[PDB]
């Protein structure tokens, strides 16, 4: 799971 | 769906970046503040929902060596303390 995956549930 | 002006040191980070406005949305922000991580790699490679940003500008913006994307509060609330609303 990606930075952006976990930024994107911000 | 709220606009905002970034206080000079949120804005200079969205600079670092590449933004080029005096007011953006919240979900902006948001977008460009993901992109500053992403793009100076803060984020840790093995748990990527780790930040760290000790000797960054990201860390004097939180007051902080570090943080989880899952602080959804901490988050939120330093963005809000680096801006004023455009009521």
């Amino acid at each position: 799971t990606s930075f952006a995956e976990y930024w994107x549930x911000x | 769906e709220t606009l905002v002006r970034p206080k000079p040191l949120l804005l200079k980070l969205l600079k670092s970046v590449g933004a080029q406005k005096d007011t953006y949305t919240m979900k902006e922000v948001l977008f460009y503040l993901g992109q500053y991580i992403m793009t100076k790699r803060l984020y840790d490679e093995k748990q990527q929902h780790i930040v760290y940003c000790s000797n960054d500008l990201l860390g004097d913006l939180f007051g902080a060596p570090s943080f989880s994307v899952k602080e959804h509060r901490k988050i939120y609330t330093m963005i809000y303390r680096n801006l004023v609303v455009v009521n």
